């Protein structure tokens, strides 16, 4: 029943704050190692801090050291990074994971969190139809932060379904297409981190 | 100091005998791990101590150390053996983590020609005062493509962006988009619009277009 | 004299308690169990269990991590635990100092100043009773005789002070500090030292020089804990030639330890089969120093250990 | 692999400082013992040194004879020599070159100091002059023992600060002798063919952390670790009696540990040393035990072994 | 599915108010004294506070100790203590404190709910400055009274507002928000297994509800199991847990969103603080008939 969960992740603008808190159960950390492992978008795996309250030491990377700080409350039995003076670099995936006093191995992780830093404010797409000339789809335009969730008829047209990794445009926005290949339909768009939920129905031309 | 693993990505079928490397800049003595991140997933633990199994491992995951060079060996490819895979090192004489770049094991299959369609600007888009025009690349392989765009008979620079999907678990395949954005002015200045595909499936290149509002 | 340490688990009056010994005879383990039962005995006191041993243990007992600052022991509500990192508390007062030799016994005794100043004024981070796991016989002799020794340096230092901010009166205070500290140390109500030991010929000499050396210094000790005892002939399994050896040989001592200090109390406690770590196991080792252990019938717990 | 013995600090020619520590109570003095044994008994043209630096001395316990701030042979051997330093009497021979002895006899960190002295005045007469080849040192558990090796380093900071300050403030050449002579001091110190720790532990949970952290605070001090002594194991499933609960229940925890002590020590001498039955105690029985640093123990060969200790 | 057990609530570092309730006799003073233990094992580094508002007080017979007006520690308990307030006392002292009809005016209808709720003001009123304790559970009144009671931070704001007097009206919203709070106040009801209980329970959450009172946790107290006692005899008891299981599949379809504890009817009595404990560990860890079934003859006479 061992398990990390990580939270606190979110949208901050370059040069803030923000405090990442890994919850661990099925096992009493102070006596493990507890690690944040990053992953920017598209990128590799990036080790930034350790803690060990077996030795009370504390261990950064370079890239982020003097601006981040990892601390634990053992009696809380949860991990935190305090994230501070955060760049556009410093956005990523950001994983908590477990390592043994005799082994410096990443054996448990958490399902990770998303942060994200930008000037840029939160924004719901807009959606575009891409109508059959077969293929079809929706252009899901002009959103921040990510992710989105796109479906087909509410979960209905899964087959042939073909949906992109999000772009990131020079205005600071992400923009992504959603398709689908039918017989010569609607798609559901779902942005939590700005609450806004589209349905665009999707037909042929009117000539 | 800096992990190298390659190569950086390879293709290989079913049934085949791969090996993976990282070398290590100084001796870590035994201590690398390697892992696998299946896409939206977190990195699994495999091997640690270089040639020790992690519980749960099959069988058919090897590591094997030569002084600084590191090996992960999969005898033999099972389907759900495709994904990425990261070396790690964690020397006693240091307290840092230092992963390799990553390797991205993927399917290979059968050549496929790419299906492609092309998208007009929605009227409700224009309405908006842009154009977005995505030319769709359907179910090819392999994933090496080149998209370029034509309007009225003059290549486009700098104002497109491609999107490209993971290998389909069933077909093996990939899917590609392009769209190249422009303002509604811009748009309206010229009539013929063409995205050109060149894919090693294709003969010749194949080219799909269409006239500005002409339906 | 009853074979257990209730009295002084029970008892309103002392407010330094020294648990010390040989190396690894069990003080970080018996200090633990003293402070749990006293805390649980007396709920309306506050106890305070301190580490002076430079490689602290405390943390690694509880399986939480202590500093410094003091911090209650989850799950009690009257037991907190220190560990002062010397490199760590000079900064808020220089790291080459938290490297001297002796440093580490020095801000012991700063501590020990800060709560007799505190209790005197009836207000401040107060505790009742402070209860001590000791580094091992040698060291903590160097600490409990700093009161004496700084006694006879502060005195020398007056007159090379004199030789040229007031400075004279910095060094009266100290005198006087110290002076509060040494009569609260020998009064044998207020102050006892527990010794820890084990029934093997290195620890029995060891463990004599060291109560002989405390009561040179009017230190009270009349509680032994003879620790890690195998108890042979009742573990009901009349085989394995090691423990059978090695109890006739812990019996034999023990027949001895029995003899020479008739005056103290004598208590026993079984080498457990389990780990004695965090609150739980800890807490169940510890009720056989208010109640004796009977090999007989409190058998089991060696095995009633949770893992 | 790495050989899980001694053998080659045993028969070093090069050594001339072996420090055994550890945690309370693991076995140090029974381990320092037995390596002083073996590298007497291995090299006889040569002078070996045990030196106390435990102010709680066990030497004299072990060999069951009384040593001091003098060196003295241990009863029954030719080149093996004790020494437990005594502050008090120590600062008195310098008090009778006396109220300033005994006052600084008791500070905490006298112990330390003494000991620091000790290498000194041992540097000292190598130079000029006929010593002791190799010095092995029983330590004081970790806490106290990690002060005195900082010490060179220390003292090297003290003195820069020291100087300057009394050079203004008021022999100036007295300063320079030491701190050269520190500066010495740390040069061997640093040479892993003249200086080695070795760590004594047992495999238990309270131990592992404390091992794990002394070792790393030594190799940061760039003092060379490379051999492990993990004593009192029970090899319990070697006893072919293969009962006692507690036994297989404690042996269950050790073997745990122990895989992973050889998990993160594989580039280190892991020497496994078994519980004996009978005492540790005196020259023959020292001496049976000391043996198994140089040769490794076989639970299923020597077996009998921990039986056969005199009593 | 929501776990058969008050776990969330044992162990909640949020709440500072837990109304415990329900028809008379199903349990109430019984299950508030079992919660307020597991509460007080569970959190040792926090006070708590089980005042009874049940003018006819059984938190003294529960115990075997004498509680009264002002609050005494639990005999046995480092953390747990108990008040049972006597108007008669209260309106004496207080009478006398006016002097530095009272009678009567303790003998009014409803002055044991005034009473109850001056003692809320008195824990908030110490709360807000730095002039008590962490969480304070109430052994209330069966449902009638009880409501009155709750309703009552609403009835004062609302008359004092169709109406010195700012620190009252003050005082009055803040406990009228706190007792709307999730996180702090939150009721617990007790209830058996019977047709005249499921009905009147039915009342007292959707009542309760209407106040935004929230209520997450019932207990359904006095079950017989009598398909697992091991006799699988006893006309009586086999025909009366036949009705009570009927019941009981009827209270978990409805009150599915709730913690639906089930505890059963011990053969001894849930007197004393041993006993009390040993029936209070079942609101934490779910009671199973097959396993804990001998427990219930284990109580201590
Ligand atoms: N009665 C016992 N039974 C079983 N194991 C024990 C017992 N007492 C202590 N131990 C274990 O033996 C080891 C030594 O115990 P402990 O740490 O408490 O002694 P110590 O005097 O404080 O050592 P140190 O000198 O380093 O401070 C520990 O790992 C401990 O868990
Ligand atoms: N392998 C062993 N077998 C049996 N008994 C042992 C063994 N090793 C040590 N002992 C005994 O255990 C006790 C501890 O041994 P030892 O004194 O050498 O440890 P230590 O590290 O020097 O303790 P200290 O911290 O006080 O200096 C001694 O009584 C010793 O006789
Ligand atoms: N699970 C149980 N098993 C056995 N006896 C019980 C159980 N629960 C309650 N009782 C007993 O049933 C009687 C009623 O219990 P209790 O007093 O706690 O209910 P109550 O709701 O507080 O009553 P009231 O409405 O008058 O305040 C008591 O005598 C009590 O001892
Ligand atoms: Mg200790
Ligand atoms: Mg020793
Ligand atoms: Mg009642
Ligand atoms: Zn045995
Ligand atoms: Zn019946």
């Amino acid at each position: 029943e061992v398990q990390l969960v990580e939270s606190g992740g979110g949208l901050v603008q370059p040069g803030g704050s923000l405090r990442l808190s890994c919850a661990a159960s099925g096992f009493n950390l102070y006596y493990y190692s507890i690690h944040w492992v990053r992953q920017a978008p598209g990128k590799g795996l990036e080790w930034v801090a350790s803690i060990s309250p077996y030795s009370s030491s504390t261990s950064y990377a370079d890239s982020v050291k003097g601006r981040f700080t990892i601390s634990a409350d053992t009696s809380k039995n949860t991990a935190y990074l305090q994230m501070n003076s955060l760049r556009a670099e410093d956005t990523a995936v950001y994983y908590c994971a477990r390592g043994r006093w005799y082994r410096r191995a990443l054996d448990y992780w958490g399902q990770g969190t998303l942060v994200t830093v930008s000037s840029a404010s939160t924004k719901g797409p807009s959606v575009f139809p891409l109508a059959p000339s077969a293929a079809l789809g929706c252009l899901v335009k002009d959103y921040f932060p990510e992710p989105v969730t796109v479906s087909w008829n509410s979960g209905a047209l899964t087959s042939g379904v073909h949906t992109f990794p999000a772009v990131l445009q020079s205005s600071g926005l992400y923009s992504l297409s959603s398709v689908v290949t039918v017989p010569s339909y609607i798609c559901n768009v779902n942005h939590k981190p700005s609450n806004t939920k589209v349905d665009k129905k999707v037909e042929p031309k009117s000539c | 100091i800096q992990m190298t693993q390659s190569p950086s990505s390879l293709s290989a079928s079913v049934g085949d005998r791969v090996t993976i490397t990282c070398r290590a800049s100084q001796s870590v003595s035994s201590a690398v791990a390697w892992y696998q991140q299946k896409p939206g997933k977190a990195p699994k633990l495999l091997i640690y101590s270089a040639s020790s199994l992690y519980s749960g491992v099959p069988s058919r995951f090897s590591g094997s150390r030569s002084g600084t060079d590191f090996t992960l060996t999969i005898s033999s490819l099972q389907p759900e053996d495709f994904a990425t895979y990261y070396c790690q090192q964690y020397p006693y004489y240091s307290s840092l983590i230092t992963f390799g770049q990553g390797t991205k094991v993927e399917i290979k299959r059968t050549v496929a020609a790419p299906s492609v369609f092309i998208f007009p600007p929605s009227d409700s888009q224009l309405k908006s005062g842009t154009a977005s025009v995505v030319c769709l690349l359907n179910n090819f392989y392999p994933r090496e493509a080149k998209v370029q765009w034509k309007v009225d008979n003059a290549l486009q620079s700098g104002n497109s962006q491609e999107s490209v999907t993971e290998q389909d678990s069933k077909d093996s395949t990939y899917s590609l988009s392009s769209t190249l954005t422009l303002s509604k002015a811009d748009y309206e200045k010229h009539k013929v619009y063409a995205c050109e595909v060149t894919h090693q499936g294709l003969s010749s290149p194949v080219t799909k277009s269409f006239n500005r509002g002409e339906c | 004299v009853e074979p257990n340490l209730h009295s002084l688990i029970t008892s309103t009056t002392h407010k330094w308690i020294f648990v010390g010994g040989k190396g690894g005879v069990g003080k970080t383990t018996s200090s633990c169990s003293i402070a749990i039962q006293m805390a649980l005995s007396q709920p309306n006191k506050q106890f305070l269990l301190i580490s002076t041993n430079p490689a602290h243990n405390l943390s690694d007992a509880f399986g939480e991590k202590f500093g410094k600052d003091a911090r209650k022991v989850t799950g009690m509500n009257n037991l907190s635990c220190m560990e002062i990192d010397p490199s760590a508390a000079l900064k808020d007062m220089a790291d080459l100092t938290g490297s001297i030799p002796g440093i580490d016994e020095a801000l012991s005794f700063m501590e020990v100043m800060k709560h007799i100043k505190r209790q005197e004024q009836g207000e401040g981070e107060t505790f009742d009773t402070v209860i001590f796991d000791t580094a091992p016989t040698g060291h903590t002799l160097r600490f409990l005789q700093l009161p004496n020794t700084l006694s006879k340096l502060l005195e020398k230092f007056g007159e090379i002070t004199n030789k040229l901010v007031d400075i004279s009166g910095k060094l009266n205070e100290l005198k006087a500090n110290v002076e509060t500290i040494r009569q609260q140390f020998t009064d044998p109500d207020l102050t006892t030292f527990v010794c820890v030991c084990i029934s093997e010929f290195l620890s029995l000499y060891e463990t004599e020089r060291l109560i002989q050396e405390l009561i040179s210094y009017d230190m009270d000790v009349n509680s032994i804990i003879v620790n890690q005892l195998l108890f042979a002939e009742n573990d009901q399994e009349h085989n394995c030639k090691r423990c059978q050896a090695r109890w006739k040989m812990q019996k034999k001592y023990l027949d001895q330890i029995d003899e020479l200090y008739e005056d103290f109390h004598v208590v026993k406690m079984p080498l457990c089969a389990g780990e004695i770590r965090g609150l739980n196991n800890l807490t169940k080792f510890s009720q056989f120093l208010n109640k004796e252990y009977n090999p007989i019938t409190d058998g089991k717990v060696i095995y009633e250990l949770e893992d």
